[PDB]
């Protein structure tokens, strides 16, 4: 039930100098999550403190509506590449 | 498509919001009001394993969440996102709370 | 992420790793101190 958040990465992998490394205080799962059909697939994180937000570290705005199919949207992870 | 590279350096990828018909014919029976397919049916192009949780920015607006498909960047099974305007009511109240 | 490319360094302020001794799951901050994921990346 353990979750050390990495905020300011690029190279997760080479300690960089603009990293804030911040532990889960809460971890809040949807109460309608099911596993099965993935619906509710949604988690909230409370950090043990806050994150400075600076150059390399920023919020980003929850919609303001539901968006238009043929939206271009950026799509940003660590994931595998093949 | 077929093996494994985890990536040290964040990767990044532009696709569009599909409409409802290409993402529900691509899952018969398997999307809910809750999910939208976000990326290309040609294939090659998607979110993938470690990805899960991460961002769909549109707009300027956080509208998916990385969350399932069928492998990934196959032909015709386009990435499953969390619908995130669904949600704002649920997490603000949670923030709020907590 | 499949034919995609490698961002700028430190465009995208707003993605977060997740780590549990290694990196996992991605995520999203969404205030000072709360990062949006995915419930099946619980941990
Ligand atoms: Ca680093």
């Amino acid at each position: 039930s353990r979750i050390q958040v990495r905020l300011g990465e690029h190279n997760i992998d080479v300690l960089e100098g603009n990293e804030q490394f911040i532990n889960a205080a809460k971890i809040i799962t949807h109460p309608n999550f099911n596993g099965n059909t993935l619906d509710n697939d949604i988690m909230l994180i409370k950090l043990s403190s806050p994150a400075t937000l600076n150059s390399r570290v920023a919020t980003v705005s929850l919609p303001r509506s539901c968006a238009a199919a043929g939206t271009e949207c950026l799509i940003s992870g660590w994931g595998n590449t093949k | 498509s077929s093996g494994s590279s985890y990536p040290s350096l964040l990767q990044c990828l532009k696709a569009p919001v599909l409409s409802n018909s290409s993402c529900k014919s691509s899952y018969p029976g398997q999307i809910t009001g809750n999910m939208i397919c976000v990326g290309f049916l040609q294939g090659g192009k998607d979110s993938c394993q470690g990805d899960s949780g991460g961002p769909v920015v549109c707009n300027g607006q956080l509208q998916g969440i990385v969350s399932w498909g069928y492998g990934c960047a196959q032909k015709n099974k386009p990435g499953v996102y969390t619908k995130v305007c669904n949600y704002v009511n649920w997490i603000q109240q949670t923030i709020a709370a907590n | 992420i499949v034919g995609g490319y490698t961002c700028a360094a430190n465009s995208i302020p707003y993605q977060v790793s997740l780590n549990s001794g290694s990196h996992f799951c991605g995520g999203s901050l969404i205030n000072s101190q709360w990062v949006v994921s995915a419930a099946h990346c619980y941990k």
